[PDB]
C-alpha cells in the first residue's frame, strides 16, 4: 500500500497550484482521505479531508476556498487546490488515509509529500564545487572530502557519492537561504588509501532546474 | 417424570410427511398469488397515468381525475369489504394471529377474493398502505384452503398449513424468506401456551413462494442502498438514543392508530355508505397528493432510498414526516384493506435519516452518513409499534443487505421495545385482536 | 482546537535508560495518538487510542494519560528510538497536533575533526571564493567556529549549517563557508578556521595558505 | 378466551430486574468468553517458541509436538474427571437438559473446569470447537449471578440462564443474530411452553457481542469477500447438496455416538485410562497439526482457503475423510469441547468438493466452487444437530453473502429433509437422552 | 457502458496480435467477458469467456493455444492473443459482456468490434479527395457532397462528417477491393443554403494505417 | 455442439405485416436467445429466456418456441426492424449461434437521385482520375448505371456499390466510379453518367464537360 502524492513545488504568491496526491495498495473508497502539512521546522497542522463519495468535506479554520479538497474514486487519486497562496502557505504537504481504533479517527497511513514553496524569487540551476583537501593535506588514515553546491532554487537538491554505491560517511549540511538563493555542501569521509587512488565522485541533482550534475573531487595540485 | 422426556427428545423432528407435501402446494400457491396481486397493484397505478397524462394539458381536469380514480377504486374497495367479509378491512394479520389461537375463523371462500380485488381497488388507487399485511391474511386462506380441499385433519396439519401459509406470504412479499419464518415464530404463533406448528414444514413454504416471486422479479430489488458505511464503537450511542426516541412514540403512535378507527367510526356509524363514501373520500385525497407531493401519499417504498442518501433537507423530511403520520392514520383507522406494516418502514426510515442528519453535523469528528440512521430505524417503527424487534431487524438486512450495521440496528431497536414497555405501549398487532376478539363477545 | 502541548520539547536519555514525555490538552481529550517521525521521513503512527501499539511498535513503548494530560513511554529506549514524538487529538474537532518531543541519544563527548579547503579552481574561475571549512562528528552540538583571514577576526560573508544529529552515532556535524570575491579572497593570504567545542580548553584551528 | 384479551393486554412486561440482570450477565459471559479465546491462542502460540525453538532436531519435534499436545490434553481430561464430569462432551446438552430442570448447573465447578480444562484441550490444538464449551461456560455465568442475587421464579431462573447461553454462543462467533435464533430454535425446551424473556435474551447477546468487539476489531473469523450469485436454473444443484447431507448427517451421528461407547472400554471409566488415553489422541493432534495442519486444530483458518478452490479435488477428500476420523476420536473421547466449529469445516470442505464437481460437470452454469462452500459450511448443522435456522442465519452472519440465501437454504433443508426420511435425530438431544437415560438407572 | 476493443489489423499468416478491449461505464468485476467472431459474410462463432478472477477460462474447440484469454480487472480491459494465424481467423473480433436471465446465459452488451485481415500484404494509408458538384452545379433545394477515399489495405476506413455533427444526409458506400487495395466513397446531401456557406468536413480514419484525414469540401474553384 | 439453424435466410414483407422466422435446433435447447443486427453496427441484445423483450425492444416483437424449435415475431413489423436476427442458445456448452435472418422491407417505388463528380483538382495533381457519379434513395435495388465518354460507351475501370437498405427509408443508395490516369481523363470533354431504374423510362443522364 503506496500513498504517493506529486504537484508542489514553486509558486509566486496570489498564485494556485493543484496538488495530486495517487494512492496503490488498497480500495481507495471506504477511505476517508485528508491532507496536512508541515511547515518547515514548525509542526503538523491539519488542512482537510473528504470521504468516499465527497459529499462531505471540511476544513480547518480557514477563509472561503483558500483550499479546495476533492477526490476522483475512478482515479484513487486525491486532490488539494490552493489560490491566492501566500508565505504562511510554504510547507510539506502530506496526504493521508483516514481509519480509527475506538472511533477518535487517526492519520493511519502518511505518504512522503511535496514541498510547496512560495516565493517571487526566480528558479536556478546550481553550480557545484569539488571541495578537495589543501596541498599541506595531513593524509592520515581517513580522508575527508566533500563537494560545494551553491546558487540554485529553489529546494531541494540531493547530494550522493558514487552513485550511493558510498553511502557510509556520507553528510549532506541543510540548505542555507540568502539572497533568493539556497547553497549546501556535502561531506564524505573515506579511508585515505581508498581515495587519490580511487574515484570519488559526488553527483547533484535539482529537479526544479532540470539538471543533473557529477563532480569528480580530484587532489588539490 | 423425565422418563417421557426420553422418548420425545428420541422423537423429536418427525412431521408427518403428507403435512410437508401440503406446506409445498401451499407455498407455491401462496407465491403464485403474491405475484399476481402485486402486478395488478402496479397495473392500476399505470392506469393512474394514462389518465393523468392524457389529459396533462388541463390542470385541475387533472386534480379532478386523480381523485375519481383513487376515489372509484378506494370506494370499490371499502364496498367489497363492508358487504362481503368486514375482516378483510383494516391490516390483515389480527385475525390471523387470532385464528391461530381458534378465536377467530378463516373465511376464504370469502376474504381471499375480498381482500385481493378489494387491496386492488386501495392499493392500485395508491393509499398509504402497505400490501404486507393484505398478503400476510391472503396466504393463511390460501393454507387453509388446500387443508380443506384435502381434509387433512388434526391440530398440527390446521395449525401447520395455516402457518406456512402466512409466512410463505410475508416472504414472497419482501422478498425475505427469512423475515418470514422469523415474523411466525416471534409474533404470529400463540404467544402463551406451546403449540403444534411445524417449523420445518414452514421453511419448505418460505421457499416454494419465494422461488416463484424470483420466477417473476429477478434483477431488481424493493429497496437499494449499497453498501453504507460502517459505524465504530464510539458512535454507538447515538443508536440507544434513536432507539429511546422511536420507543416513546411508538405507543403514541400506537393510541393514535387505534383512536382513529374510533373518532373515523362516527363518520359512518357502521353504515354501509356513509363509510363507503368517506372511502373514496380518503381514497381521492391520496390520488391527489399523489400527484402534488407523491411524498405524502403512496406505499412508500420508492422514497426510502432517496432519504437515506440524504437527498432530503432536513425541513422536506419532517414535513414529509408529519403529513405521512397523518395519511397513514387516516387511511389504516378507515378500516380499508391495507396494511400498515410496510409504511412503518417507510415512516421509520424518515425518522431515522433526519436523528442522522442532526447527529452528522452535531459530531463532525463521528464521520457519520446520516444513512446509517436510516437503516437503523427502518425497522424502528416495527419495533415500537408491531413490537417484533428479531423479525424487524431479520427483514431490514434481508432487504437492505448492510450487516456491518447489525449491532447499530438491534441497540436501536432494542432501545426502542425498552421505551415502549417502561412506557404503555402494546403490540399493535395483538391490541387490535384485543378489541376485535373483546368486541365478538361483550356484544350481546 | 485544542491545544496539544507536548511536554520536553527537546530531550536526551542513553539508551536502555527509561523515558517519558508529556503530552497535556488545554481542554479535556481522550483516546490520544501518536506518531513517530525520523529525519527525512513522513509520520509513522505509532501508538493510538491512548495506549495501542500499532502493528509493529516494539513493545518497548507504551501509551497512557486520561482526560487532560497524557503521555508516552519507552521502557529502556534504545538508539533507534531517536526521532520526533507528536501526539495529536480527534476527540474534539478539528484534529490538533501538539508541539512534539524530540528524542536525542545522549551520549559521550567526542572531539571535532576539523577539515578545511581552498576554494575550488573552478570556482575562482569566476569570481567567486568561497572557503569551506568542516566540523565532523562531535558532540555535544554546541560547537563554535571563528574565521581569521592572514591573522585576524572575520564575521562578515561567513554561514554555518549543521546538521541533525546522527542515527548511528549520535554526534553532530556541522559545516562552516566564508566566502569572497575572487579579488577580496586574493588580497590575503592565510586562511584559519577555527573551532572551540567543549572537549577541549585550546580551540582547534586548522589553515592553510595561498602562498 | 376471556382470558386471552388479558395475556394479550399484557404481553412483553418483563420484570425491569430481570432484564437489568441479562445485561449483567451478557457483560460478564462476554468478558469471559473474551478471555477464553485469548488464552487459547496464547497456548497455541507457546507450541510454536517450542516447536521453532528445536527445529534443528526432527524427530525432536514430532516428539516435542506431542507432549505438549500430551501434557496439555492430559491435564485436561483430568480437571474433568476429577472435579466436573460435565465440563466433558459439547458443553450444551447439559445447558439443554438444565433449561428442562433435568440436569444441574453446578457453575462452582463447571466454570473453572470448562474453562482451564479447554484451554488444555483446545491450546493444545485438538479436533474440537471452542463454541460449545462457551455456551456452557454461559449458562453457568447466568445461573451464578441468579443465585448471588438470589432473584426468584422461573422465568428469572430459565430467562437468565438462557441468555447466559446465547450470550455466550454470541461473543464466539460474534454473531448476535445466530445466538437468540439458537435459543428460540434448539436450547428452549421443546415441547412444553416455557417462561424465558425473549428481550432479556437480546439485552444480553449485545452486552456480550460489545464486550468481543472492544477486544476484537478490525478482524473477522471467516473472510471470504463477495462471492458470486447463483441463478435459478442452478437452485436444484443445492438440493442434490443438499439430500447428500442429508442421508450423511445421521449416519455422522452413529459414529459420533457409537464411538464414545467403543472409546469408553479402553478406559472403563478409569480416571486413569482415561486421562492416559488423553495425552494419547491428544497428543495425536499436535503431532498433526505439524505433518498436515489441516487434519488437526479447530479447523477455521482452513475455510477460507476451501471456499477459494486452492486445495485440489484429492487435497480435499483427504481432508475430509482424515478429519472425520479425528473430530470423532476427540469428540467422542469426552474431552472438555464443542462439536460445532468442526462441523462447520466439515460443511465446507464437503461443500467445496460438491462444488468442484459440478463447476465441470456443467460449464455453462458458470458455477464457482466457493458458493457451495457456503451452501454447505452450515449444512451439518442441519443434518447432525438439526438447526437449519439457526445454522443459515450464523452461516450468513459472518460470511457476509446474502446472494446465496436462497442456495443456503434449499440446501440446509433438504438436509434436514433427508436426515429425518432417514433414522437421525437431534444429535444435540440425543446426547441428552443417553445422559438423562444413564442418570436414572 | 461502453465496450471499445483495438487492436485488430494486418497480420501475415503465421503471426500472432494481441486484440484488446476497454471497458467503461460499469464494474469491470462481477462481470465474465468473452469474445465472439463474425467472419465477413458469415455469422458469429463464440472463441472463448474468462470470468472475474480469471480462475476460468474456456475456448471453443480449438487447439492448444491458438487462442489465450486474459484480463487485467486493474486496468479494466479484456485481452485476446491469436497465435500461429491462418486465413480462417480473418473477421471482426467483438468482446461481450456476459450476464444471464434465468441462468442460460446470454452475450449482453457486444462492443464496437476490431478487424483482424490474415495477409502478406501492407498495412496502406489511404488517399482522400473531396467531392464537390462541378463548375455547372445546379445549385437546387438540396446539396449533394461526399468524399473519396481510396487505395488503403486493411479494411476497415470510417467516415464521418463534421465529426458527426452531420449525421443525417450520409452515406458510406461498401468499399470495393481491386489490385489489393480498398476504395471507398462517402456521400452527404446537405441543404445547399447550408453548405458553401457554412463548412463540409468529411473526417476520415485508417485504423491499420494509423492515419486519420480531414478533407475540407470546397467548391470547385 | 449444438446446430442452431435459422429457417429463412432471408425474407421480405411490407410494414404493418405479421412476420416470423423459425430457428432449428438440431438437439434440444431451452430459454434461446435472439440478437438484432442492423448494417453497420455490432448485434444487440432483442429477445431472451425464449421470451423476454430486452428494456427497450418494441412491444412489436414477441419471442416463443420450446426445446426442439423456436422462432421471433413481429406483430405489424416497421421499416425501422430491417435486420438481420441471430437466435442463439446456451443451454449446453459450448454456445451457438443460428446462421441468422435477414428481413428485407418492400416499399413502393422510390426512383433515384444521381449526382456527377468532376476528378479532385487533387487527385489529377498525381496522374489519378476518378469519376465519381451517386444514385442516392431509390427503390426498388435494381438500378442500371451507363457511362459515356465523350458521347460514347465504357465499362473499363467502372466499378459500383450498393449501400444496404436504409434502416429509416428503405431505400437504396448506389455508387459508380469510373477510374482513369489523369492523360486517358484530359484526352476527353464529355463525361456522362447514365441511371436505369423502373421509376422511368428514360433513363436519368448527368454529365459535366471539362470545356
Amino acid at each position: 500500500v503506496r500513498l504517493l502524492e506529486s504537484g508542489g513545488g514553486l509558486v509566486q504568491p496570489g498564485g494556485s497550484l493543484k496538488l495530486s496526491c495517487a494512492a496503490s495498495g488498497f480500495d481507495y473508497s471506504r477511505y476517508w482521505m485528508s491532507w496536512v502539512r508541515q511547515a518547515p521546522g514548525k509542526g503538523l497542522k491539519w488542512i482537510g479531508e473528504i470521504n468516499p463519495v465527497s459529499s462531505t468535506i471540511n476544513y480547518t479554520p480557514s477563509l472561503k476556498d483558500k483550499f479546495i479538497i476533492s477526490r476522483d474514486n475512478a482515479k484513487d487519486t486525491l486532490y488539494l487546490q490552493i489560490s491566492k497562496v501566500r508565505s504562511e502557505d510554504t510547507a510539506l504537504y502530506y496526504c493521508a488515509r483516514l481509519y480509527y481504533g475506538y472511533g477518535y479517527w487517526y492519520f493511519d497511513v502518511w505518504g512522503a509529500g511535496t514541498t510547496v514553496t512560495v516565493s517571487s524569487a526566480k528558479t536556478t540551476p546550481p553550480s557545484v564545487y569539488p571541495l578537495a583537501p589543501g596541498s599541506a593535506a595531513a593524509a592520515a588514515s581517513m580522508v575527508t572530502l566533500g563537494c560545494l553546491v551553491k546558487g540554485y532554487f529553489p529546494e531541494p537538491v540531493t547530494v550522493t557519492w558514487n552513485s550511493g554505491s558510498l553511502a557510509a560517511g556520507v553528510h549532506t549540511f541543510p540548505a542555507v537561504l540568502q539572497a533568493a538563493l539556497y547553497t549546501l555542501s556535502s561531506s564524505v569521509t573515506v579511508p585515505s588509501s581508498s581515495w587519490p587512488s580511487e574515484t570519488v565522485t559526488c553527483n547533484v541533482a535539482h529537479p526544479a532546474s532540470s539538471t543533473k550534475v557529477d563532480k569528480k573531487i580530484v587532489p588539490r595540485a | 417424570r423425565r422418563r417421557q422426556l426420553i422418548r420425545q427428545l428420541l422423537e423429536r423432528d418427525k412431521t408427518p410427511l403428507a403435512i410437508l407435501f401440503m406446506a409445498a402446494v401451499v407455498g407455491t400457491l401462496v407465491g403464485l398469488a403474491a405475484v399476481a396481486f402485486d402486478k395488478g397493484v402496479a397495473w392500476l397505478q399505470n392506469q393512474r397515468m394514462g389518465a393523468l397524462v392524457h389529459t396533462a394539458d388541463n390542470y385541475p381536469l387533472l386534480l379532478t381525475v386523480a381523485f375519481l380514480c383513487s376515489a372509484v377504486l378506494a370506494m370499490f374497495g371499502y364496498f367489497l369489504v363492508r358487504k362481503y367479509a368486514p375482516e378483510a378491512g383494516g391490516s390483515g394479520i389480527p385475525e390471523i394471529e387470532g385464528a391461530l389461537e381458534d378465536q377467530r375463523p378463516v373465511r376464504w371462500w370469502r376474504v381471499l377474493p375480498v381482500k385481493f380485488f378489494g387491496g386492488l381497488g386501495t392499493l392500485g388507487g395508491g393509499m398509504v398502505l402497505g400490501r404486507q399485511g393484505p398478503t400476510v391474511q391472503i396466504g393463511g386462506n390460501i393454507g387453509r384452503m388446500v387443508l380443506d380441499i384435502f381434509r387433512l385433519k388434526g391440530d398440527e396439519a390446521r395449525h401447520t398449513l395455516l402457518a406456512t401459509g402466512a409466512a410463505a406470504g410475508l416472504a414472497a412479499a419482501f422478498n425475505a424468506p427469512l423475515a418470514g419464518i422469523l415474523f411466525i415464530i416471534e409474533e404470529m404463533r400463540p404467544q402463551f401456551r406451546y403449540t403444534l406448528i411445524s417449523i420445518k414444514a414452514v421453511f419448505i413454504g418460505v421457499i416454494m413462494s419465494t422461488i416463484m416471486y424470483r420466477i417473476f422479479n429477478h434483477e431488481v430489488a424493493l429497496i437499494d442502498v449499497g453498501k453504507l458505511s460502517d459505524a465504530p464503537l464510539n458512535t454507538l450511542w447515538l443508536y440507544l438514543i434513536l432507539g429511546i426516541i422511536f420507543g416513546i412514540f411508538g405507543p403514541i403512535f400506537n393510541k393514535w392508530v387505534l383512536g382513529m378507527q374510533d373518532l373515523l367510526h362516527r363518520v359512518h356509524g357502521g353504515n354501509i355508505t356513509k363509510w363507503v363514501l368517506m372511502g373514496g373520500a380518503i381514497g381521492g385525497l391520496c390520488g391527489l397528493l399523489g400527484f402534488v407531493a407523491p411524498a405524502t401519499s403512496g406505499g412508500g417504498f420508492n422514497l426510502i432510498p432517496i432519504a437515506t442518501a440524504g437527498n432530503f433537507s432536513m425541513g422536506m423530511l419532517v414535513f414529509i414526516f408529519v403529513a405521512r403520520v397523518i395519511t397513514t392514520l387516516l387511511c389504516f383507522s378507515s378500516g380499508a384493506p391495507g396494511g400498515i406494516f410496510a409504511p412503518m418502514l417507510a415512516l421509520g426510515t424518515v425518522l431515522g435519516t433526519a436523528f442522522g442528519m442532526v447527529a452528522v453535523e452535531l459530531f463532525p469528528q463521528y464521520h457519520l452518513e446520516a444513512g446509517t440512521f436510516a437503516i437503523a430505524g427502518m425497522g424502528a417503527l416495527l419495533a415500537a409499534s408491531i413490537r417484533a424487534p428479531l423479525t424487524g431487524i431479520i427483514l431490514v438486512l434481508e432487504m437492505t443487505d448492510n450487516y456491518q450495521l447489525i449491532l447499530p440496528m438491534i441497540i436501536t431497536g432494542l432501545g426502542a421495545t425498552l421505551l415502549a414497555q417502561f412506557t404503555g405501549g402494546k403490540p399493535l398487532y395483538s391490541a387490535i385482536l384485543a378489541r376485535t376478539l373483546a368486541k365478538q363477545e361483550a356484544e350481546q | 482546537d485544542i491545544v496539544l502541548t507536548q511536554s520536553p520539547a527537546i530531550m536526551s536519555a542513553a539508551p536502555g535508560d527509561k523515558v517519558t514525555m508529556t503530552c497535556s490538552a488545554s481542554s479535556s481529550v481522550s483516546y490520544i495518538h501518536w506518531y513517530q517521525q525520523k529525519s527525512g521521513t513522513s509520520p509513522k503512527r505509532w501508538i493510538y487510542d491512548t495506549s495501542k501499539l500499532t502493528s509493529g511498535v516494539p513493545v518497548r513503548f507504551s501509551g497512557s494519560g486520561s482526560g487532560t494530560s497524557y503521555s508516552l513511554t519507552i521502557n529502556t529506549m534504545e538508539a533507534e528510538d531517536a526521532a520526533t514524538y507528536y501526539c495529536q487529538q480527534w476527540s474534539s474537532h478539528p484534529q490538533t497536533f501538539g508541539g512534539g518531543t524530540k528524542l536525542e541519544i545522549l551520549r559521550a563527548d567526542a572531539a571535532p575533526t576539523v577539515s578545511i579547503f581552498p576554494p575550488s579552481s573552478e570556482q575562482l574561475t569566476s569570481g567567486g571564493a568561497s572557503v569551506v571549512c568542516f566540523l565532523n562528528n562531535f558532540y555535544p552540538k554546541d560547537i563554535n567556529v571563528k574565521w581569521k583571514i592572514d591573522g585576524s577576526e572575520r564575521q562578515n560573508g561567513v554561514l554555518n549549517s549543521w546538521t541533525d544529529q546522527d542515527s548511528k552515532d549520535s554526534t553532530y556535524s556541522m559545516s562552516s563557508t566564508l566566502t569572497l570575491t575572487k579579488d577580496e579572497y586574493e588580497r590575503h593570504n592565510s586562511y584559519t578556521c577555527e573551532a572551540t567545542h567543549k572537549t577541549s580548553t585550546s580551540p582547534i584551528v586548522k589553515s592553510f595558505n595561498r602562498a
